[PDB]
């Protein structure tokens, strides 16, 4: 039967409707491959054919508009909106050529713009191709005649509605325009349309204001296709301000070039100056050894000294008038009064009772009446590029709306996969490491950190979760500016990795470790919730032993040091910074630490007391029998455990010149930390030997870095300053290591790597305090 | 058991609790200090004494002596409206035994109460008021419950045991005036009492939620479900029932799909039993019902979709088979796809290698 | 940190690495990362190298970009040197006065105080240029 | 390291455009004045039945709030506007003619807002936060106080007639819930921020944002002088029924004593500021640092107390008998301890006068 | 295997050569008599270069077959097209395909 017979038949043409809603459903979000599967059950043609006919029914004609966008132009149209917030303009030859002004405003959205953004991929459908993974592309349209085809739509709509007819395409007005105007509003956020384009869909839109019939916006329409011309105005709008900042960092390059030769000829000046003044070479020291930024700050401040020439600065007073000009500060013709005046009528004509148009045309409202406003808040996001890395900025454009693309999308093998081939690619660009400032304002950490946040909430995709943690350390290790903005998610990431996941690799608290190191401020900045937590969960680990290591064979016991020995290296990375010992959170995490005692292992447990020698001994003990005890061994877990309490305790003492000023926190904390743990246990540590090499298992064997951390705590809480304490602990403990060494120093076990981690031990825990204490 | 739990149980029903006095004329008075009077539980009906079986132990209302149920309001250790009053949150109180006299106090966040002579310092109790809502709420629970455990033992005393009545007309009842109660609210109320209404009855679908309303429900479908076909039902319970099954069985879906509509924690209970409605599904009689209850699971509750798996599509590809062209199976299918923003590549990929392809 | 190096640094490695990264996964050896090193002229001591692929096969364009930044610090460090005796005198002949100091306590550009720069010169019109820089690098 | 900073014109011009952005959109464009909120409202007002589109924002905006949620989400829009309504009815010897006309001159400003429903639409997005703070509030905040500004009589009487209306008891427990977050000025937190102050303004190879990235203590001083503010503009006038409704509400489920909670907040602040004394005891002078710490300290102290006095000030004789009944002897024992050991310590020197003059006008 | 079934004649002379580029205006029709698939929809030719592995085995080999100018009925069996497994959505598994193809260009 005609599809045009379902008129009549209202349950055919319901059913009909709803099959397109499931048709577009399942292409929704991506899915190119059921796009493909779509675009052969709804051919190019049939689809084009629906579209320009008229006597089709509304929901039908609407269903069909909608399958066409959704299943050809969806993707492309969501990436391109990604894109429309971010500004990176290179400073290429068009650019320079950007005006403000035309050589009165010009029409909005034609013209020419350099800002950067990542063309479009299309794939022809073709069905008889040999069965082969790759990212398979949207579907292809012909994408010229649509252009042209959609403005003869538009016309011939706007010549119908002129015309009063009883009888409007789709059966009512709303079904003639807002579909139509919906796919060339589509059509615009995706730029196809030229100038040519732009300038007559500007005078269908009004004829009289934009002139260079009867307007649509001047004839009366219902509010469903009020949104879609709310939308078509919200994009013009943002085209207007993309211009504006694409003009002012022209602006921003003509006249940083005259800055910079005024900056050399003053330089050259001051150079040849001989007997000025004591305070003229203050004045060139001052400008000359600031940082860039402070001078650049001090040459621009010449509003309401200065050492600029009157010509630069009536340059940039002549720019900034022609920028409010254009703003409309003035301090219906115009873009803007055109949209204030259709907004205001449109809320005086009637009472709207459908929120969406309400929010959106108070957007627009808000968005034309502050202009300034608008410019002041897209400006960061803003940046400039080199002419000469755009292909590389492109490529990177490209992988950040890859990765945008998974943020609305259920995680998978596929898609992890893809993931992870994405941060690959992002890796081996150079652009990630030139410009950090760039890549904040992209703000790839924040839907990296949501992706990952979304797999986390067992954890399935292990790899991805780990090589999520890599990129966001490296992101980290990048810049101090981005390890700030990490640091402040610092108790959001704390929260997702609450409970270790214990796989190989990066972890989310590792992430959190390496997002505040080598950097006092934010170690000062290092708030009390995020070290109760930390505490809390390290108190929790003293409870039970670990799922995993029962589910893997291992002995059970009441607790799991691995789990534990995460947390302690990220006390001792809060603790420790610069090679001194911050007294802010060195006092939180003892006291923090001292409040729960199941916190500190159970040989350290007042009920128990095992003791640590004791505890160390059973644990060398349990590591000889391997039946007791890559797959992780328990008594390198507790040792291990323990050398890292032991660290953490050692580098959280006080400073020297503290005790020696006598204030009375440090003197107390030393006091508490002796307390904890005797003198005796660290003697009887550092007196066990160590396996030599038929080299020992290293996971399983001494290691050595478990004595770096208990000469660390004995040169830190306790010092060696009496002749007989010295030549005992270095007589018990000492020089039996210093003798192995040379003994294995030999070219046989030279290129073992127990001699390798011996000698960065001696070298890098107890040479270092025995030349302290060598008068 | 009897907790002093804090937390999200405040306002589940468990913890309301009524006050009955012993006289029975004007016992609508003013709660004087030492006024004789009974504490009972609103859902389970039980009465709350000190038997020497286990101290602090609620009983059932068969047995339960006025010098063992008792209790008495103390300020501190030591006909009309009457007594003016005793202030509500402002007025602490001390629950005491009548006969015992021993004072009230936790034994040892679920820490027993029992009645020890020391008793604590802090043991005291303020008052405060619970609304209409909430105690109606907790007596149809209380009604509900008794009625349809005394239905579900009914229908399990002649389980395979081919030929007292179940009560039908009460159940049938009960579950209309239940549906009458659970109604959403139209949409041509304002949005400040539609709002309203809707908060009202996302409490009232939370209380029967917490009080296990839910999971009756499903054993009452259940065991009604077992049987096939109403001269089976016929041969196992008699004509009279028979003739009423299909109204019940109809009712019961309606019920099971208003108790959980709109609410994301009802629907995302149903995380675990899908497998269960989705092999039930298949039912030739009261299919609209079984349908109506996924739809709603499937678009309230995000966290049901990832548990779906292959069988489950081919299934209600079968029920699009085999049950004509309704719409209502299309949007359950296009509610499979995407759910608030985020798309299921896996179940997408289903579906669309299953009906399409075929063409039929 | 990996903001100390220069973009021309940066691209430097970028090439240096694409001449032995033709696998495209961006993988490279031990021996290709010896080689790679050789290629950028620094020709490291075996242990050396040894020591820092154990610190941190499976060499990355991270890892050897990290692995660079902390040997060229040690060039930045070289060249500070010369930076800072250049810096404390312009002439840098025997001009070592308390009026260096005032004038560097002027604009030393982190807004330093009269009796900061007093102790600073404590620490060690006759003064000693070396000395003082020696000091103010403490 | 200072010494060894590059000059402007070595850097690439890819980078300095970079900058130069950067300190243009810092110190030219954000301090230009644009007086615009007067022209949108204007506009707006103008209804050319059929409410005027001032109308139906606020509507919109009370249909937004209304709508339940487990938390509003950051509108930016709301709070624009919001912001917009607020600064328009700020602000567009003297005589007794120029005073009234330009109290007229506002209270016109104010009934161009208040006879739309602003008060039902703040009153409804400050019950709705379920007590947690936020820009968003802050906003709210500024516009109530903006509503309420001159002690308007009319607005006060719509507030009640909604607030009995409704019969809501969330907003009471906002309210609660926002000034227990209330901070207090923190000497521990302090210590960490005058240890962070020591550290070079200059990074290494870049600009430290150290002093701009603001104080951590007593951070939210303005929203807490924003409160107590609207809070002392509510029972402003003598309105015997707010100062009887605030105590306890009669018609409510649950009685929230929101005077007990602010004398409570007092006495948290006075136990504060006695610590911050003690620490500055030994000390023969006060430090600019910490001094401009304890004028902000001062300065929500003096808004605490004129919101106490506000509340007092009538014959109300049921706050009056709950404030002799409540904590506030001990507060007030304290301060003046407090006070009077203050006033000799800066008696003993100066250099810091207007310390002085900022205790005596909280004396 | 295929049957090439002469729907209309051609120029006899003319045959694809290996390495050389095929034009073609397939209508693809499934086994039971729908069509999935129209080149002629999409109003652009199928470029595909014969010799290589880009497009189907059954396809490849009648085109090995054809001539130029000529029109045909190649019927493929599901083990040489797309056997036991099917573009997914588009054809069922061991389900044979039928084609209407007729050549442009052999250029």
């Amino acid at each position: 039967m005609d599809i045009l017979e379902l008129s009549e038949r209202l349950d055919l043409q319901r059913f009909h409707s709803h099959t397109l809603r499931l048709y577009r459903a399942v292409c929704a979000l991506g899915n190119n491959r059921v796009a493909h599967a779509l675009c052969s059950h709804v051919d190019q043609a049939q689809l084009l054919h629906a579209l320009e006919d008229a006597h089709l029914p509304g929901p039908l004609r609407a269903g069909y508009y909608d399958l066409l966008i959704s299943i050809h132009l969806e993707s492309a149209c969501r990436s391109r909106r990604s894109m429309l917030s971010e500004y990176i303009v290179p400073l290429t030859p068009e650019t320079r050529a950007i005006t403000l002004f035309p050589p009165r405003h010009g029409l909005p959205g034609v013209g020419v713009t350099t800002s950067l953004r990542p063309p479009h991929h299309f794939s022809p459908p073709c069905f008889v191709a040999a069965l082969p993974a790759p990212a398979r592309l949207s579907p292809a349209i012909p994408l010229e005649a649509l252009r042209d085809k959609a403005l003869r739509m538009l016309g011939e709509a706007v010549r119908d509605g002129g015309q009063h007819a009883r009888d409007p395409v789709g059966g009512s007005v709303e079904f003639q325009f807002v579909p139509v105007l919906k796919l060339v509003s589509t059509l615009l956020v995706m730029g196809i349309f030229g100038d040519e384009d732009v300038k007559q869909i500007l005078k269908m839109i009004e004829p009289e204001v934009f002139t260079e019939e009867e307007g649509l916006l001047q004839m009366k329409l219902p509010e469903s296709v009020k949104l879609q011309m709310c939308n078509l105005l919200e994009y013009f709008c943002d085209q207007e301000l993309q211009h504006r900042v694409e003009s002012l960092a022209a602006f921003a390059e003509r006249y940083v070039d005259k800055l910079q030769a005024n900056q050399r000829s003053r330089y050259a000046l001051l150079m040849r100056a001989f007997t000025m003044s004591a305070a003229e070479t203050a004045r060139r020291t001052r400008e000359f050894r600031s940082p860039p930024q402070e001078q650049i700050n001090m040459l621009l401040h010449f509003k309401d000294d200065c050492p600029l020439p009157e010509d630069i600065r009536q340059d940039l007073q002549d720019f900034h008038q022609d920028l409010l000009a254009h703003c409309g500060i003035q301090l219906p013709q115009s873009l803007q009064e055109l949209v204030s005046h259709m907004v205001v009528r449109w809320a005086q004509e009637d009472y709207v009772q459908s929120p969406e148009l309400v929010r959106a045309m108070f957007s627009l409202l808000h968005r034309q009446y502050d202009g300034l406003g608008e410019l002041l808040r897209a400006l960061p996001r803003a940046y400039t590029i080199s002419p000469s890395s755009v292909e590389d900025t492109m490529s990177l454009l490209e992988c950040l709306g890859q990765i945008r693309s998974l943020l609305i999308v259920q995680m998978g093998p596929q898609e992890e996969n893809l993931m992870i081939q994405s941060i690959g690619n992002i890796m081996n660009n150079k652009v990630f490491y030139q410009h950090p400032n760039l890549m904040r304002a992209l703000g790839m950490h924040e839907t990296v950190m949501e992706v990952m946040v979304n797999v986390l909430g067992e954890i399935r995709f292990p790899k991805m979760v780990t090589s999520c943690c890599r990129f966001l350390c490296y992101f980290c290790r990048i810049s101090r500016q981005n390890q700030r903005s990490m640091f402040d998610h610092l108790s959001y990431l704390l929260e997702n990795s609450g409970i270790g996941l214990g796989m190989q690799g990066s972890t989310p608290l590792d992430v959190a470790a390496a997002s505040v190191i080598d950097n006092n401020e934010l170690a000062l900045a290092l708030q009390e919730q995020d070290l109760e937590k930390v505490v809390s969960y390290l108190a929790g680990c003293g409870l039970q032993s670990c799922p995993m290591l029962l589910a893997k064979g291992y002995p059970d016991i009441g607790w799991n040091p691995c789990g534990g020995e995460r947390y302690l290296d990220f006390l001792r990375f809060a603790v420790f910074v610069n090679g001194e010992s911050v007294e802010e959170n060195a006092n939180v995490v003892v006291r923090l630490l001292i409040r729960k005692p199941e916190c500190f292992g159970p040989a350290l447990r007042g009920e128990g007391g095992s003791g640590l020698l004791a505890a160390i001994e059973e644990a060398i003990r349990i590591s000889e029998d391997p039946a007791r005890d890559n797959r992780v061994h328990l008594g390198h877990a507790i040792m291990s455990f323990y050398a890292a309490l032991i660290d953490l305790l050692g580098r959280c003492a006080p400073e020297m010149h503290l005790i020696q000023a006598g204030k009375g926190e440090a003197l107390r904390i030393r006091a508490i930390l002796r307390s904890l743990v005797p003198l005796d246990d660290l003697v009887g540590i550092i007196s066990l030997p160590l396996q030599i090499p038929v080299q020992p298992k290293m996971s399983a064997s001494f290691v050595p870095d478990h004595k770096a951390s208990m000469v660390l705590f004995l040169d830190r809480v306790y010092g060696i300053e009496n002749q007989d304490f010295l030549l005992h602990v270095l007589d018990v403990g000492f020089l039996p290591d210093m003798r192995a060494a040379a003994s294995l120093d030999t070219a046989t076990f030279s290129t073992t790597e127990m001699a390798l981690a011996l000698n960065r031990y001696l070298c890098l825990a107890v040479l270092p305090l025995i030349t302290k204490c060598a008068p | 058991l009897v907790y002093y739990e804090g937390g999200a149980v405040c306002t589940h029903a468990r913890s309301l609790w009524r006050l009955e006095p012993l006289r029975i004329s004007w016992s609508g008075s003013h709660l004087r200090w030492g006024q004789p009077l009974r504490i009972r539980h609103v859902t389970t009906g039980r009465y709350l004494a000190l038997t020497e079986d286990q101290g602090l132990v609620v009983v059932d209302a068969c047995k339960a002596h006025t010098k063992a149920t008792s209790f008495c309001f103390r300020v501190s250790k030591e006909e009309g409206m009457g007594p003016p009053e005793i202030k509500y949150g402002e007025s602490l109180c001390f629950v005491q035994h009548v006969a015992s006299g021993l004072w009230l106090t936790y034994a040892a966040l679920k820490k027993k109460a029992i009645l020890h002579q020391e008793g604590h310092m802090d043991d005291a109790l303020f008052l405060t008021r619970c609304q209409q809502e909430e105690s109606q709420a907790a007596r149809m629970i209380h009604s509900t419950a008794g009625l349809y455990n005394q239905f579900i033992k009914g229908l399990d005393s002649f389980s395979g045991k081919p030929r007292p009545a179940l009560p039908i007309e009460a159940v049938i009842l009960s579950l209309q005036d239940l549906i009458g109660y659970f109604e959403p609210p139209s949409e041509e109320l304002q949005h400040e009492e539609k709002q309203s209404k809707l908060r009202s009855l996302r409490n009232r679908q939370s209380l029967f939620q917490e009080e296990g309303m839910l999971s009756l429900v499903l054993n009452c479908i259940d065991r009604l479900n077992v049987y096939t076909t109403a001269a089976h039902f016929a041969e196992y319970a008699g004509e009279e029932a028979a003739e009423s099954w299909k109204e019940i069985v109809n009712l019961l879906y309606e019920l099971l799909a208003s108790l959980i509509r709109g609410n994301r924690a009802n629907c995302a209970l149903f995380s675990t039993n899908l497998d269960w409605v989705v092999s039930k599904l298949d039912r030739l009689e009261a299919s609209s019902g079984i349908l109506e209850v996924l739809y709603c699971v499937l678009i309230e509750s995000p966290e049901v979709l990832n548990i779906i798996q292959e069988n489950h599509i081919k299934s209600i590809i079968s029920l699009l088979d085999k049950h004509g062209r309704n719409h209502k199976v299309l949007d359950v299918l296009c509610s499979l796809c995407v759910c608030n923003g985020v798309a299921v590549r896996s179940n997408q990929d289903l579906i669309t290698e299953n009906l399409l392809p075929g063409r039929e | 940190m990996a903001d100390q190096l220069t973009e021309e640094q940066i691209a430097e490695f970028k090439e240096a690495f694409s001449l032995f990264d033709k696998d495209g996964d961006g993988t490279i050896t031990t021996k290709a990362l010896g080689t790679v090193m050789r290629s950028l002229g620094q020709n490291p001591t075996e242990a050396e190298l040894q020591d820092m692929i154990n610190e941190v096969g499976t060499i990355d364009f991270p890892a050897f970009l990290t692995m660079m930044a902390r040997k060229m610090k040690d060039t930045d460090s070289e060249e500070e040197i010369r930076e800072a005796f250049r810096v404390f005198d312009k002439d840098g002949n025997g001009y070592i006065s308390a009026a260096a100091l005032r004038h560097v306590m002027t604009n030393l550009g982190e807004k330093l105080t009269d009796e900061e720069v007093d102790e600073m010169i404590r620490e060690a019109g006759q003064v000693n240029y070396e000395a003082f820089v020696q000091m103010m690098t403490a | 390291a200072c010494f060894r900073m590059t000059p402007l014109y070595n850097l690439p011009t890819h980078r300095a455009c970079n900058m130069f952005l950067e300190s243009y959109k810092a110190a030219w464009i954000l301090t230009e004045d644009h007086s615009f909120e007067d022209r949108m409202i204007d506009d707006l007002s103008k209804a050319g039945k059929k409410p005027d589109p001032l109308h139906q924002l606020v509507l919109h905006f009370s249909r937004t709030a209304l709508t339940e949620k487990s938390k509003l989400d950051e509108d930016y829009l709301y709070m624009a506007y919001a912001d917009i309504m607020a600064k328009s009815c700020h602000l567009e010897e003297v005589s007794f003619e120029e005073k009234e006309m330009e109290k007229q001159r506002l209270l016109y400003q104010q009934s161009r807002l208040h006879t739309r429903g602003a008060a039902e639409m703040v009153l409804q997005m400050i019950s709705a936060c379920k007590g947690e703070t936020g820009a968003m509030v802050s906003s709210t905040l500024k516009l109530g106080i903006s509503i309420l500004n001159g002690g308007n009589a009319e607005v006060q009487q719509k507030m009640l007639d909604y607030l009995k209306d409704k019969k809501e008891v969330g907003f009471f427990q906002s309210i609660q819930a926002l000034m227990q977050t209330c901070s207090v000025l923190d000497l521990n937190a302090f210590e960490r921020q005058n240890k962070a102050e020591g550290l070079g303004m200059v990074n290494e190879d870049g600009t430290v944002i150290n002093r701009q990235n603001g104080e951590k203590v007593m951070a939210d001083d303005e929203f807490t002088q924003d409160l107590f503010r609207f809070l002392q503009l509510l029972c402003e006038g003598h309105n015997n029924d707010f100062q009887n409704y605030l105590r306890t509400q009669t018609g409510n489920t649950t009685t929230i004593n929101i005077i007990i909670c602010t004398v409570d907040y007092l006495l948290r602040l006075q136990e504060s500021i006695s610590d911050f004394y003690w620490y500055y005891s030994g000390k023969d002078v006060i430090e600019e640092q910490g001094k401009r710490n304890f004028s902000k300290a001062m300065s929500v102290a003096k808004q605490v107390f004129n919101s106490l006095t506000e509340y007092i000030q009538g014959p109300c004789t049921g706050n009056q008998q709950s404030l002799a009944h409540s904590r506030l002897w001990d507060a007030v024992v304290g301060f003046l301890h407090v006070f009077a050991h203050m006033m000799m310590k800066l008696a003993q020197d100066s250099s810091q006068i207007e310390l002085l003059k900022e205790l005596l006008d909280l004396q | 295997g295929v049957e090439i079934e002469t729907i209309s004649p051609g120029d006899g002379r003319t045959f694809p050569k290996k390495g050389q580029t095929c034009v073609v205006h397939y209508t693809g029709m499934l086994q039971n008599g729908k069509k999935f698939d129209s080149s002629r929809d999409r109003n652009k030719p199928f470029k595909f270069r014969i010799g290589k592995q880009e497009v189907i085995k059954g396809f490849e080999e009648g085109a090995a077959q054809m001539s130029l100018g000529q029109r045909a009925k190649l019927t493929c069996t599901p083990d040489v097209a797309y056997g036991a497994t099917g573009h997914p959505g588009v054809i069922p598994p061991n389900a044979t395909l039928i084609f209407d193809v007729e050549l442009l260009n052999l250029e």
